[PDB]
């Protein structure tokens, strides 16, 4: 019933500007602040500021004050970021949240955040290579060169769920992503079973099944 | 403007054990500070409000105190679905957070299994070689891995994952991944993964002669 729903996942070249909505629902627009928080990937959160939708009002914290502005509009309920001057720090999930001030302070209701990637790189889907075996055996899959995030990867359909460790991806030189899953299955399995990762790149419309064979 | 310091960065914890965190702040901000809860994939959870005030549908084992510089969240008997990373933030003209605190499992010590994986043949056809360490299922989570060509040491030319605390055994695993042109691959012969860690006697390395 109370919602707060954010644009959807957005790429933008670095020096490029992006402008993230938030339509607000299920509870009255102009008796709330709405903040905006963010979280790079690997970093703490991070607020960028506040803005009363009953005036316009706005409260910027300092490190974003030059190229974050912050707009509403009533008509609509929805509140907008803007973001110039994108770097790739600037890569981030980005948050809108609904929050009281004064007599009492706090933010209670969040929304469920949008992903900004800052890159160069074009869409891309990845390349599977596999990770040969080499009382128990690891196999897997190195999912390589591929752009944006996410990607999923699943083994047997997935049949094989346990002891998988699907890493978290890695950002190459290239500008694009880099990962590998990996199990364990039984040596003795490795004359009778066939071993296939299922990689799913959706932002690229790609599917990839690659055996993994000793 | 008012800086606000967490205590500690990482901290270990078993069910029912009392962990207590701590904020510091560089001036004083009396009453306006919040507690946090955000677990990976998700928007925060708010425990604590005005420094001392429970949010409704929070479990009594939150509590928070302090006033002016120095705050406490503690959780008295601390429930599984309570590991996760823990923010205070300052509700007071900016609303800067904290560093975050982490709150993990504590378990028994495992050493790694270590597995090296050289490049696949499909791969050499593109010109690219990647050669991927495993460390599997290790506790604590503080390992090094180590890449030798030819026994001279490698650094600063690899790339490395870690996983977070696994689900059922609560272990790590981590993945490194020494990436070279096939050019630069075939001119060698020894790759090579050395991984000290403390639940191993000695250092461990896996290795592999390329044309064997």
């Amino acid at each position: 019933e109370f919602q707060l729903v954010e644009s959807g996942a957005e790429v933008k070249k670095p020096g490029a500007s992006v402008k993230v909505s938030c339509k607000a629902s299920g509870y009255s627009f102009t008796s709330y602040y709405v903040h905006w928080v963010r979280e790079a990937p690997g970093e703490g959160l991070e607020w960028m500021g506040m803005i009363n939708p009953s005036d316009g009002s706005t409260y910027y914290a300092q490190r974003f004050q030059p190229r974050v502005t912050m707009t509403r509009d009533t008509s609509t309920t929805t509140v907008f970021m803007e973001m110039s001057g994108l770097r790739s720090e600037d890569t981030a999930v980005y948050y809108c949240a609904r929050g009281v001030v004064g007599a009492t302070n706090e933010i209670d209701f969040w929304g469920q955040g949008t992903t900004v990637t800052v890159s160069s790189a074009s869409f891309k889907g990845p390349s599977v290579f596999p990770l040969a075996p080499s009382g128990t055996a690891a196999l897997g899959c190195l999912v390589k060169d591929y752009f944006p995030e996410p990607v999923t990867v699943s083994w047997n359909s997935g049949a094989l769920t346990s002891g998988v460790h699907t890493f978290p991806a890695v950002l190459q030189s290239s500008g694009l992503y880099s990962l590998s899953s990996v199990v364990t299955v039984p040596s003795s399995s490795l004359g009778t079973q066939t071993y296939i990762c299922n990689v799913n790149h959706k932002p690229s419309n790609t599917k990839v099944d690659k055996k993994v064979e000793p | 403007d008012i800086r606000l310091t967490q205590s500690p960065s990482s901290l270990s914890a078993s069910v029912g054990d009392r962990v207590t965190i701590t904020c510091r702040a560089s001036q004083s901000i009396s009453n306006y500070l919040n507690w946090y809860q955000k677990k990976p994939g998700q928007a925060p959870k708010l425990l604590i409000y005005a420094a001392t005030s429970l949010q409704s549908g929070v479990p009594s084992r939150f509590s928070g105190s302090g006033s002016g510089t120095d705050f406490t969240l503690t959780i008295s008997s601390v429930q599984p679905e309570d590991f996760a990373t823990y923010y205070c933030q300052k509700t007071l003209r900016t609303w800067t957070f904290g560093q975050g605190t982490k709150v993990e499992i504590k378990r028994t010590a495992a050493a790694p299994s270590v597995f090296i994986f050289p490049p696949s043949d499909e791969q050499l056809k593109s010109g690219t070689a990647s050669v991927v360490c495993l460390l599997n299922n290790f506790y604590p989570r503080e390992a090094k891995v180590q890449w030798k060509v030819d026994n001279a040491l490698q650094s600063g030319n690899s790339q490395e994952s870690v996983t977070e605390q696994d689900s059922k055994d609560s272990t790590y695993s981590l993945s490194s991944t020494l990436t070279l042109s096939k050019a630069d691959y075939e001119k060698h012969k020894v790759y090579a993964c050395e991984v000290t860690h403390q639940g191993l006697s000695s250092p461990v390395t896996k290795s592999f002669n390329r044309g064997e």
